[PDB]
């Protein structure tokens, strides 16, 4: 159930609050409009292998 | 690194390298931010004066992405014990900021609960560095990486000749000739989750390298996230 089921569909951090899933991101990312995906705030976000 | 593969271009951008006054890398590190490098406390003992080098992949050709940085502040864990290697964590504040480019980017710091339950329960993590290639061999000129399986706490506590404190966890192989090694310490242990790599450990120690019946020991970074967090605001 919840964060136990495929990370709750979150790109990164998953939190279960009040029997529901709440997603979050590391510093340098902002929660997407769907409340699950994490969008980099600038170039070279953390944890990303450099593509250029 | 014993076994494993070479870190290809831009593959291990968070790797940092502690170098001594004689320009020889002696320990590794993980870029945490433009100003902070995470490493092993026991490393701050391996050199009189040292600096941090980022963006390096081959200690034999000045490619151009490299950058040597001076340490302004070194924040060692107050409770670090040299005899047991307990509390083997340290943070280095660099005089000048790190410019993120190809082969230079930080690793993400995870949140404790999510990390231990979702990240550390994954099959593997990744370990890198310029450490020795063989338990009895010279250090490496090429930055290497190794996929190291998470080892069951019990099977590890059992496999070790010494105490596995709560500030340590294990990864590696029992028989397979793959493991971190001297020179890799302080280096990064990350875990990939959906194309994003999170810092999950710090190469700490091990009995020799790639030894049968022995593993590699890493500092449990999830246990020091509030500490790292604090050290980065000072
Ligand atoms: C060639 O061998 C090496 O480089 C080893 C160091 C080392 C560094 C980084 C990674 C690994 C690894 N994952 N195998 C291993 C080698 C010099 N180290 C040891 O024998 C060694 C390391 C710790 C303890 C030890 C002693 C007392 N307590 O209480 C805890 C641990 C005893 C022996
Ligand atoms: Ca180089």
């Amino acid at each position: 159930k919840l964060c136990s089921l495929d990370n709750g569909d979150c790109d990164q951090f998953c939190h279960e609050e009040q029997n529901s899933v709440v997603c979050s991101c590391a510093r340098g990312y902002t929660l997407a409009d769907n409340g699950k995906a994490c969008i980099p705030t600038g170039p070279y976000p953390c944890g990303k292998q450099t593509l250029e | 690194i014993v076994g494993g593969q070479e870190c290809k271009d831009g593959e291990c951008p968070w790797q940092a390298l502690l170098i001594n006054e004689e320009n020889e890398g002696f320990c590794g590190g993980t870029i945490l931010s433009e100003f902070y490098i995470l490493t092993a406390a026991h490393c701050l003992y391996q050199a009189k004066r040292f600096k941090v080098r980022v963006g390096d992949r081959n200690t034999e050709q000045e490619e151009g992405g490299e950058a040597v940085h001076e340490v302004e502040v070194v924040i060692k864990h107050n409770r670090f014990t040299k005899e047991t290697y307990d509390f083997d964590i340290a943070v280095l504040r660099l005089k000048t900021p790190i410019t993120f480019r190809m082969n230079v980017a930080p690793a993400c710091l995870p949140e404790r609960d999510w990390a231990e339950s979702t990240l550390m329960t994954q099959k593997t993590g990744i370990v890198s560095g310029f450490g020795r290639t063989h338990e009895k061999g010279r250090q490496s000129t090429r930055l290497k990486m190794l996929e190291v399986p998470y080892v069951d706490r019990n099977s590890c506590k059992l496999s070790s000749s010494f105490i596995i404190t709560q500030n340590m966890f294990c990864a590696g192989y029992d028989t397979k000739q793959e493991d971190a090694c001297q020179g890799d310490s302080g280096g990064p242990h990350v875990t990939r989750f959906k194309d994003t790599y999170f810092v999950t450990g710090i190469v700490s120690w091990g009995e020799g390298c790639a030894r049968k019946g022995k593993y590699g020991i890493y500092t449990k970074v999830t246990a020091f996230l509030k500490w790292i967090d604090r050290s980065m605001k000072t």
